[PDB]
């Protein structure tokens, strides 16, 4: 009975994904990598005083597999468009993300919520700068964030439920 | 000549059937000799007792992590990683028999039977081999998978060793 939310963690291989999803159900960080195929977990949380039911849907970040992305893309209700400071093809990568989401889900306004992560790492490639352009050209929320320290985990879950709110009473 | 090796699969720990394979050491000799040495034990370790930990049906059948167990180890007799020798042999059909990796030279002992055509797999996964006896064992082993390669029951080789 209490309100769902259908999440969608989607990205580039090794940005980190799974680290969050596991920081958020598990609350341990995955040191070693162990590339997914697919994985669901449900989690029930608070947000703002109202009770929720998060189903997370964590990818693979297999650009070879871009077609088996659509079924998954028109189930979701928000996604997390993740990339990582110290990788920057994953950076360039959240655009066809995005026109991909828009496209299967034939919507201009999908709630989206783009992710930086890694930013516990001593040096990094990517501009965040250009990171928060690129939020705003989309008009969505950026999010930085650390599965290794946990920093940001929980904000970047539940501000992307934050934007799926909004929709549903737009 | 080419080596024979089978595994004894077992489910849950009882037997379930005997799958041999031939190795195509005329065509990939170092990937071939890793697998045939990993199965006899000769080196002090190897397949016998791992299980396979993927299984996703309509597509392979993916063990050999008898390091950790949990999918992300193995080694090769070479060391931690070796080369792709070489892409000669393509993924087919049924009973393709090729390794698994993390990118480009990363082999070391993890495999996969395929159970479909996977051809999208050429030149990522060096084929060294093909199920000769025990097609229909690889075939049961499906149902015991899912959709994400999760296992329902241990799936094991209980004993392996070389043929030919
Ligand atoms: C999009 C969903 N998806 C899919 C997928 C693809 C399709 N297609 C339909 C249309 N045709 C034309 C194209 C394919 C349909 N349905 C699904 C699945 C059932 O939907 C959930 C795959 C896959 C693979 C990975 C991640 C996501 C993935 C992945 C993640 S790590 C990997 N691959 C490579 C893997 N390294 C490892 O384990 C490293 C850690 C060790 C050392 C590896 O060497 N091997 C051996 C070869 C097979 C591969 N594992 C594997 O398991 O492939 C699964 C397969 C189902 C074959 C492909
Ligand atoms: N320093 C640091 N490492 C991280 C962070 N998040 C993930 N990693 C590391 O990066 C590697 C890949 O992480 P993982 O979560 O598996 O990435 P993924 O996006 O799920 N990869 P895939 O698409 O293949 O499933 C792992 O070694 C993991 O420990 C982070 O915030 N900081
Ligand atoms: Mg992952």
């Amino acid at each position: 009975s209490m309100t769902e939310y259908k999440l969608v963690v989607v990205g580039a291989g090794g940005v980190g994904k799974s680290a969050l999803t596991i920081q958020l159900i598990q609350n341990h960080f995955v040191d070693e990598y162990d590339p997914t195929i697919e994985d669901s977990y449900r989690k029930q949380v608070v947000i703002d005083g109202e009770t929720c039911l998060l189903d997370i849907l964590d990818t693979a970040g297999k650009e070879e597999y871009s077609a088996m992305r659509d079924q998954y893309m028109r189930t979701g209700e928000g996604f997390l468009c993740v990339f990582a400071i110290n990788n920057s093809k994953s950076f360039a990568d959240i655009n066809l993300y995005r026109e991909q989401i828009k496209r299967v889900k034939d919507s201009d306004d999908v709630p989206m919520v783009l992710v930086g992560n890694k930013c516990d790492l001593p040096t990094r490639t990517v501009d965040t700068k250009q990171a928060h352009e690129l939020a705003k050209s989309y008009g969505i929320p950026f999010i930085e964030t650390s599965a290794k320290t946990r920093q940001g985990v929980e904000d970047a879950f539940y501000t992307l439920v934050r934007e799926i709110r909004q929709y549903r009473m737009k | 000549v080419n080596p024979t090796v089978f595994f004894d699969i077992a489910v849950d720990g009882e037997p379930l059937g005997r799958v041999s394979f031939e190795l195509f050491a005329d065509k990939v000799p170092k990937t071939a000799e890793n697998f045939r040495a990993l199965s006899t034990g000769e080196k002090g370790f190897g397949y016998k007792g791992s299980c396979f930990h993927r299984i996703i049906p309509g597509f392979m059948c993916q063990g050999g992590d008898f390091t950790r167990h949990n999918g992300t180890g193995g080694k090769s007799i070479y060391g931690e990683k070796f080369e792709d020798e070489n892409f000669i042999l393509k993924h087919t059909g049924p009973g393709i028999l090729s390794m698994a990796n993390a990118g480009p030279n990363t082999n070391g002992s993890q495999f996969f039977i395929c159970t479909a055509k996977t051809e999208w797999l050429d030149g990522k996964h060096v084929v060294f081999g093909k199920v000769k006896e025990g097609m229909n064992i690889v075939e049961a082993m499906e149902r015991f998978g899912s959709r994400n390669g999760k296992t329902s029951k241990k799936i094991t080789i209980a004993d392996c060793g070389q043929l030919e």
